[PDB]
C-alpha cells in the first residue's frame, strides 16, 4: 500500500558516490602505512 | 477375553490403555520427549514460530561456557569468499527492492504468461474432463491519466514472545 | 539423478489423515500451479 | 536362520518389546529380525505418525521411499485369513504395491479393517503401550512427518 | 588469569586541548592519522590536527547537539547525527553538506558505516535504528525491536552485521538483509550504552553501569564478565594490542586486558581549570590509527590526549 | 434487564478502553478492566485483556499473577497450567511464579508434575530457600531418598559450611547416623585444611559426643585443630568452650596456664 | 498471482484467458486493495471477477468469487453448522482491520497452503454435509444478469442484448436479500438456513423404536452377497451377538452386544455404505 | 460505533496449551 505522494526534498541529487582517490587517501595506502 | 484396557485374534474393539473411542476434539498439543530425555516444555514459546527460528528458554542456555583458547576454527569471520557471496547476493536483492521504491519517482509491461493448474476438486464431471486446465495470464492495461484509486491514510494500532531475562536492604531503600 | 531414485514410489501406507483435497500436491491452497 | 521370539526397540521415548508370528509368516519375520540384528534400524526415525491410525518406521533414508530387504530390494507378501488388523499395536509390513516388500513397517494405533488386502502382518507387540501412545501423540506437520525426531536407538532380536 | 597475563604499560595524560563551548560528545579519527573530529553541544563540528592539537576547521550546520560523528574510509565524507533529528553527510571536498537522511522521529543517538557495502546505520531515541542507503538517501530497512532508545550501534562485515544496544538493557543482533533480529541478549541489568567489536578475535563487548560483558560470535555466547568499575559507562574502545578502555560519567577511566579482565590501570583525571567537579567524565574516546594515542571527549569541554608511558616497567 | 444491563456495560467498557488508550500503560487500568469483565463472567474477554496487557508490559509480575489467578478461580485448570509455564519461561528469575506453580500442582494432586517443575526450577541454581522448599516438598511424603539426593546436589551448588551441617543434621533427624558421620567426613575432606572453622568442626564434635565416643571426640578436636588454623580467635575460643563442656560431660591445669 | 477458485467458476472450458489488475478493487470484507482477476467462463457467461482478497479466503477457506468452501461448495454458515463456529473473526471495524493484519502475518509464516487454524479442524468431517454437499458443477450461477429494460417491457437492443430476458425472482422470497458481508460471516443467511432445513429431513439418526434392540432389519441385500461381507464390515463396531439371515426377501437381521453399536452401524451405514458394488440398506425391526 | 457493543473490538482468542479448553463455558449475569 504505497502512496503516490511525493516531496521536493526527496528527488534525486548527488546520485554519484565520490570514491576516495589515491592522493585523497584511498584505503590501499592506509593499510600499507606505518 | 479381558474386556478392559488393563489386560488381533480377539476380534473385539479393545482399546488397551487410553486410545480414545469417541470424538473429543481436545485442544491439547502433544507433549513430547526428544530422544532420551525431556518433556519439551519449551515447546510453549516456539508455538507461534516455525521450528527453524530459534528461541532460548532452558537454564542451560543461560549458563556460561569458558575459554575457547587464543583462537579455534570455532570463532572466525566466515571468510573472504563467504563474505563476497553474501555481499553480492545482498546487493542484488536490495537493488531490486530499491527500484520498486524508485518506481514512484519515475512514472510499460508486455508479458503474456501461461499457467497450468491442477484443481483439488476433480471428479471427472468438474471440467469437461481434464485433470488440468491452462490459463493465459495477461496483465491489464492501466490508464496513465487515472488518479490514485483508493485511500490509504487509515491507521490501526501497532511483538514476539519476550525472551527470558536471564540477568534491596532496608537502609538502601 | 536416475529414474530408479527419482521416481521410486513413496513407501507403504497412505494415511487417511488427509481429505481428498488435502491429499493433492499443492503450491497455493486451491491446487498446484506453475 | 533362527525364529527368535521377541524383538527389542529401544527408542528415544522408551523401550518396546515385540512378538513375531513365525507361525504365520517366517519370511517377513526373518527379514525384520535379521535387519534388527544387523543394526539396520538403529538411528532411524518414525517418519510417519498418524494419530489414531498408525506409526510407520523402518526407513534408513528418512524419506518414506527408501529401505531394502535382506532378500534384496522387495519381496512377496504372506497374506493369511487369520491375519486382520483388529486392534492397536499390530506389527505389519508397509507395501506400496502387492508382493513388493521393504523393511519399512508400521504399528497400528487402532482397528484398521480396510488394510488387510494391502499388508502382511509380522506379529504383535508385548511391552510399550504407553510408549506408542506417547509417540502417537507427537506433533506432526501436514505430511504426517513429526516436527521433532522420534528415533529408534537400538534394535535387538533375542530367541 | 592465565599466568599474571600480558604486561601492558601504563598510560599518562599527554595533552589537554580546550576550545569547545559545549560538551564534547563525540570523537572520530580520520583514516590517515591526519585529523581527528569532534561533535559538540556547541553545535559545531571541529576538526583538529592530531599531531599539534591545533584546531583546523570549525563546521556549522547542525541545529542542535551533535551526537555522533564518522569519517568514511572509502569516501571523503563525514557523517554526523544529532539531537536535532538530522543525519548529515558532509563532503569534505567542499566542507559542505551534500546530503541529509531524513526520517527518525527523535534524536539520533548513534551511527556507523558498513565497511564495504556503502550503507549507513543509525540509532534513535524513537527505539528504532535505520539502515540508510548512502547513495540514495533511502531507508533500506527499519529495525524495530527494542522498547527504549537505542544508544550505541556497531556495524561489521561478517555475520550479525549490525550490533546494537539500547537503554532497555537488551542487545539485539540484526541480520542486515532481513532487517530482523537473530539474537537477543538480555544479560545486562541496566542500560547498555556502549559496545565494541574486537579487531581480530571475532568477539564483542558490551558495557552497562553494572558491568561489562564479552561475547562470542555469532549468537553471543556469554564468554566473560569484566567487573570492577561501576559508573554509568559511556565508552568502550579497543586496540589491536588487546587494550580495552572504559570511560564513565563520573570521570573515571579504566584500562583492561581484553583477554582476562585484568584491570591494570585506573585513571581519574582532573577537571578543567574552571568548571565544577560534577562536570566530569568522559563522553567518548578514541584511538588514533597507530594505537599510540588515546583521545577523550569530556564534559569539562576538553579534549585530552593520553600517551603510553615509555619508561613504564 | 435485557437492554438496560447492556447499556451499563457499554459505558463501563468504553470508559475502560478510553482510559487505556489515554495512558497506554499504567497497568492498574488494564487490571481493573480485566477484573470487571471477570466479575461478569465474560472470561473470554478477560483473557484477551490480560494478553493485551502482557503485550504492553510482559515483565510486570502482578499482572501475571492476576491472570493466572483469574483462570484458577474459574476452575480453568489447563489455562492456568499454560500460563504458569509461560510465566516461568519468560521470567524465570521470579520466585513467586515458581512457588505458586508448584503449589497449584500439589493442590491438584499431581505430585509427579510438581516434581518435574521443581527439577526445572533447580536448573536455575536459585536460592537457599528454594532448595529448602523442594526438600520440604519431598518430605511431605516419605520420600527420604529423594530428599537426600536433593541435598547431595544442593550442598555442591551452594557449598556453604552451614548447608553441609544442615545436610548432616537431616540425617541425624532420621537416625541415619552411619551416613551422618560419613557426611561429616566428606565435609571436612572437601573443605580441607585450607579454609575450615568453628562451626562444622563443633557440629561434628557434638555429633560424636551424642554418639558417646568421648575419646574419639577428643582425638578429633585435638588432631583436626592442630592440623589447621587455630588461635579466628573468637572461633577458637568457642571451640575451646565446646571442648571444655565435652570434658565436663588437678583437672584445672589450663585455668592456671591461661591466666599466667 | 493466480486466484483461488471454485471449479465451478473457473469455467467448463479447460482453455481460459484471464486478466489481472494489480490493485483493482477493495475487498468487500477486509477492505483492502488486492489483485483482481477477470476471465470469461463460457459462451453465454458473465465475466466473473474475484470479489474478495486472497487472505480472507485462506482465512475462512473459500473461493474468491463465490465464497463457497473449496471442498464442499457450501456457504460458510453451513459448514460451520457442520463443525465449528468458534473460528470467529471480529466483524467490528478497527478490530477487523487489526485481526486481519496480524492474521496476515501468521499466514505469511505458514507453508502457504492451508487455511490457518481451521485446517487443523477441517479434516474431521462427513457428519452430514458430505451428504448435502453438491456433486456436479452448477453453471446456472454464472448466467448474465436479468435485463432490466426488458423486465420493464422495453429493451431496445433486441436479440443482441447480452443480458437475459426472463422473469425475475419475486422480492417476496426471503432467499432474495442476500448481503455479501452477511453470507461471509454466517449470519441469518437465507440459503444456509434452507440447506439446514433440508439437512433435518434426512431420514437417519433418531432411531430408537424400542429399548436395547440391536436388531438390524436390512433391506436390499441381494443374492450376490455373502454374510462374510457383513461380518468383515461390521467387526469394526464391537462384539456381535449374532446375525439372522433371510435370502427369500433378501433381508438380513443383525444383533450386537449394545444398542449403541447398532445406532452406530445405522449412522455409519444409512444411505452411505455400499459393498459388492451394491447398496446395503438398513432399517429398525 | 459497533466496534464496541456489537462485535468484540479486536479479538485474541487465547492460545491453546497441553490441556482441554473445549469443555469450558461460563454463566450469565
Ligand atoms: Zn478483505
Ligand atoms: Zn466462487
Ligand atoms: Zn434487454
Amino acid at each position: 500500500q504505497l502512496s503516490k505522494q511525493y516531496s521536493s526534498r526527496d528527488l534525486p541529487s548527488h546520485t554519484k558516490i565520490k570514491y576516495r582517490q589515491t592522493t585523497q587517501d584511498a584505503p590501499e595506502e592506509v593499510r600499507n602505512r606505518d | 477375553i479381558p474386556r478392559l484396557l488393563e489386560d488381533p485374534e480377539i476380534h473385539v474393539a479393545q482399546y488397551p490403555l487410553d486410545m480414545g473411542r469417541k470424538k473429543k476434539m481436545s485442544n491439547a498439543l502433544a507433549i513430547q520427549v526428544d530422544s532420551e530425555g525431556k518433556i519439551k516444555y519449551d515447546a510453549i514459546a516456539r508455538q507461534g514460530q516455525s521450528k527453524d527460528k530459534v528461541i532460548y528458554s532452558k537454564y542451560t542456555d543461560l549458563v556460561p561456557k569458558e575459554v575457547m583458547n587464543a583462537d579455534d576454527p570455532d570463532l572466525q569471520r566466515p571468510d573472504e569468499e563467504a563474505i563476497k557471496e553474501i555481499t553480492e547476493k545482498t546487493r542484488v536483492a536490495l537493488e531490486k527492492s530499491v527500484s520498486q521504491k524508485v518506481a514512484a519517482a519515475m512514472p510499460k509491461l508486455a508479458p503474456a504468461q501461461y499457467i497450468r493448474y491442477t484443481p483439488s476438486q476433480q471428479g471427472v464431471a468438474f471440467n469437461s474432463g481434464a485433470k488440468q486446465r491452462v490459463i493465459r495470464m495477461v496483465e491489464m492495461q492501466k490508464d496513465p491519466m487515472e488518479p490514485p484509486r483508493f485511500k490509504i491514510n487509515k491507521k490501526i494500532p501497532r511483538e514476539p514472545p519476550p525472551a527470558p531475562v536471564m540477568h534491596m536492604t532496608v537502609k538502601e531503600q | 539423478p536416475t529414474y530408479e531414485t527419482m521416481f521410486a514410489p513413496e513407501f507403504g501406507p497412505e494415511n487417511p489423515f488427509r481429505t481428498q483435497q488435502m491429499a493433492a500436491p499443492r503450491n497455493m491452497l486451491s491446487g498446484y500451479a506453475e | 536362520s533362527w525364529q527368535p521370539p521377541n524383538v527389542y526397540l529401544e527408542t528415544s521415548m522408551g523401550i518396546i518389546v515385540l512378538e513375531l508370528y513365525w507361525k504365520h509368516a517366517p519370511k517377513t519375520c526373518k527379514n525384520f529380525a535379521e535387519l534388527a540384528r544387523r543394526g539396520y534400524y538403529n538411528g532411524t526415525k518414525f517418519h510417519r505418525i498418524i494419530k489414531d491410525f498408525m506409526i510407520q518406521g523402518g526407513d534408513p533414508t528418512g524419506t518414506g521411499r527408501g529401505g531394502a530387504s535382506i532378500y534384496g530390494k522387495q519381496f512377496e507378501d504372506e497374506l493369511h485369513p487369520d491375519l486382520k488388523f483388529t486392534g492397536a499395536g499390530i506389527l505389519a509390513m508397509a507395501n506400496a504395491g502387492p508382493d513388493t516388500n521393504g523393511s519399512q513397517f508400521f504399528v497400528t494405533l487402532a482397528p484398521t479393517q480396510w488394510l488387510d488386502g494391502k499388508h502382511t502382518i509380522f506379529g504383535r507387540v508385548c511391552q510399550g503401550i504407553g510408549m506408542v501412545n506417547r509417540v502417537g501423540m507427537v506433533e506432526t506437520n501436514s505430511q504426517d512427518r513429526p516436527v521433532d525426531d522420534v528415533k529408534i536407538i537400538k534394535a535387538y532380536p533375542s530367541g | 588469569t592465565m599466568p599474571k597475563p600480558q604486561w601492558h604499560p601504563p598510560w599518562k595524560l599527554y595533552r589537554v586541548i580546550s576550545g569547545h563551548l559545549g560538551w564534547v560528545r563525540c570523537i572520530a579519527v580520520e583514516p590517515g592519522n591526519q585529523w581527528f573530529v569532534t561533535g559538540s553541544a556547541d553545535r559545531t563540528i571541529k576538526i583538529w590536527d592530531l599531531a599539534s592539537g591545533k584546531l583546523k576547521l570549525s563546521l556549522t550546520g547542525h541545529i542542535s547537539t551533535v551526537r555522533g560523528v564518522i569519517v568514511s574510509t572509502r569516501s571523503p565524507y563525514l557523517f554526523s547525527c544529532g539531537e536535532d533529528k538530522q543525519v548529515k553527510c558532509w563532503d569534505l571536498e567542499y566542507n559542505k553538506v551534500i546530503r541529509h537522511y531524513h526520517g527518525h522521529l527523535s534524536a539520533v543517538y548513534g551511527l556507523d558505516l558498513h565497511p564495504t557495502i556503502d550503507v549507513l546505520v543509525t540509532c534513535s531515541r524513537d527505539s528504532t535504528a535505520r539502515i540508510w542507503d548512502v547513495r540514495t538517501k533511502a531507508s533500506v530497512h527499519t529495525l524495530s525491536g527494542h522498547t527504549n532508545a537505542v544508544a550505541t550501534v556497531r556495524c561489521q562485515a561478517a555475520e550479525p552485521q549490525i550490533i546494537t544496544g539500547s537503554h532497555d538493557t537488551t542487545i539485539r543482533l540484526w541480520d542486515l538483509v532481513a532487517g530482523k533480529t537473530r539474537v537477543t541478549l538480555t544479560n545486562h541489568k541496566k542500560s547498555v550504552r556502549a559496545v565494541v567489536l574486537h579487531p581480530r578475535h571475532y568477539t564483542f563487548a558490551s558495557g552497562s553501569p553494572d558491568n561489562i560483558k564479552q561475547w562470542k560470535f555469532p549468537d553471543g555466547s556469554f564468554i566473560q564478565n569484566l567487573s570492577g568499575h561501576n559508573a554509568i559507562i559511556n565508552t568502550l574502545t579497543v586496540n589491536s594490542d588487546g587494550v580495552l578502555v572504559s570511560g564513565a560519567d563520573n570521570g573515571t577511566m579504566h584500562l583492561w586486558d581484553w583477554r582476562t579482565g585484568y584491570n591494570f590501570q585506573r585513571v581519574h583525571a582532573a577537571v578543567q581549570p574552571g568548571s565544577l567537579d560534577s562536570e566530569s567524565g568522559i563522553f567518548a574516546c578514541a584511538f588514533d590509527q597507530s594505537e599510540s594515542r588515546l583521545l577523550t571527549a569530556e564534559a569539562d569541554k576538553t579534549i585530552k590526549v593520553y600517551r603510553e608511558d615509555d619508561t613504564a616497567t | 434487564d435485557e437492554e438496560e444491563l447492556n447499556d451499563y456495560k457499554l459505558r463501563k467498557r468504553k470508559t475502560f478502553e478510553d482510559n487505556i488508550r489515554k495512558n497506554r500503560t499504567v497497568i492498574s487500568n488494564w487490571i481493573k478492566y480485566a477484573q470487571w469483565e471477570e466479575s461478569l463472567k465474560e472470561i473470554q474477554r478477560a483473557r484477551s485483556i490480560y494478553e493485551r496487557a502482557l503485550d504492553v508490559d510482559y515483565r510486570n509480575i502482578t499482572l501475571w499473577l492476576k491472570y493466572a489467578e483469574m483462570e484458577m478461580k474459574n476452575r480453568q485448570v489447563n489455562h492456568a497450567r499454560n500460563i504458569w509455564d509461560r510465566a516461568i519461561t519468560t521470567l524465570p528469575r521470579v520466585n513467586q511464579f515458581w512457588y505458586k506453580y508448584t503449589y497449584m500442582e500439589e493442590m491438584l494432586g499431581n505430585v509427579a508434575g510438581a516434581r518435574q517443575v521443581f527439577e526445572r526450577w533447580m536448573e536455575w541454581q536459585p536460592e537457599e530457600q528454594a532448595w529448602h522448599s523442594y526438600i520440604n516438598f519431598e518430605l511431605r511424603y516419605k520420600e527420604v531418598d529423594r530428599a537426600r539426593t536433593i541435598y547431595e546436589r544442593f550442598v555442591l551448588v551452594h557449598p556453604d559450611v552451614k548447608n553441609w551441617i544442615k545436610y548432616a543434621r537431616f540425617e541425624e533427624k532420621h537416625a541415619y547416623f552411619a551416613h551422618a558421620r560419613k557426611v561429616y567426613e566428606r565435609a571436612v575432606e572437601f573443605f580441607g585444611d585450607e579454609h575450615m572453622d568453628e562451626h562444622l568442626y563443633v557440629a561434628f564434635a557434638k555429633f560424636e559426643e551424642n554418639q558417646k565416643e568421648f575419646e574419639r571426640v577428643r582425638v578429633i578436636y585435638k588432631y583436626a585443630l592442630d592440623r589447621i588454623s587455630k588461635q579466628e580467635l573468637f572461633k577458637n575460643y568457642t571451640i575451646f568452650e565446646k571442648k571444655f563442656g565435652d570434658r565436663r560431660g588437678k583437672r584445672r591445669f589450663q585455668y592456671e596456664e591461661e591466666v599466667k | 498471482d493466480f486466484p483461488i477458485l471454485c471449479q465451478t467458476c473457473l469455467g467448463e472450458n479447460p482453455y481460459i484467458r484471464m486478466t489481472k489488475e494489480k490493485y483493482g478493487k477493495e475487498c468487500k470484507i477486509c477492505a483492502r486493495p488486492f489483485t483482481v482477476f477477470r476471465w470469461c467462463p463460457g459462451v453465454r457467461m458473465r465475466f466473473k471477477k474475484t470479489e474478495v482478497c486472497q487472505t480472507c479466503s485462506k482465512l475462512k477457506n473459500v473461493c474468491q468469487t463465490c465464497l463457497l468452501d473449496l471442498e464442499y461448495g457450501l456457504p460458510i454458515q453451513v459448514r460451520d453448522a457442520g463443525l465449528s463456529f468458534k473460528d470467529d473473526m471480529p466483524k467490528s471495524d478497527v478490530n477487523k482491520e487489526y485481526y486481519t493484519q496480524n492474521m496476515e502475518r501468521e499466514i505469511s509464516n505458514s507453508d502457504g497452503t492451508r487455511p490457518v487454524g481451521m485446517l487443523g479442524k477441517a479434516t474431521s468431517t462427513s457428519d452430514m454435509l458430505l451428504k448435502l454437499a453438491r456433486t456436479t458443477p452448477y453453471y446456472k450461477r454464472n448466467r448474465p444478469h436479468i435485463c432490466s429494460f426488458w423486465v420493464k417491457g422495453e429493451c431496445k437492443r433486441g436479440e443482441e442484448c447480452p443480458y437475459r430476458h426472463e422473469k425475475p425472482t419475486d422480492p417476496d422470497d426471503p432467499l432474495a436479500d442476500q448481503n455479501i458481508k452477511d453470507r461471509y460471516y454466517g449470519i441469518n443467511d437465507p440459503v444456509a438456513d434452507k440447506l439446514l432445513k433440508r439437512a433435518s429431513t434426512m431420514p437417519r439418526l433418531d432411531p430408537p423404536e424400542d429399548k436395547t434392540i440391536t436388531t438390524l432389519y436390512v433391506g436390499g441385500l441381494g443374492d450376490t452377497i455373502t454374510e462374510t461381507d457383513l461380518r468383515n464390515h461390521f467387526y469394526q463396531f464391537g462384539e456381535i451377538r449374532t446375525i439372522t439371515v433371510v435370502q427369500r426377501q433378501q433381508c438380513a437381521f443383525i444383533q450386537f452386544a449394545t444398542r449403541q453399536a447398532a445406532e452406530v452401524a445405522a449412522e455409519k451405514s444409512f444411505n452411505k455404505l455400499i459393498v459388492n458394488g451394491r447398496r446395503l440398506n438398513v432399517k429398525w425391526g | 460505533g459497533v466496534d464496541y457493543n456489537a462485535e468484540i473490538p479486536f479479538e485474541k482468542k487465547p492460545a491453546l496449551g497441553f490441556y482441554d479448553t473445549s469443555e469450558e463455558n461460563y454463566q450469565a449475569l
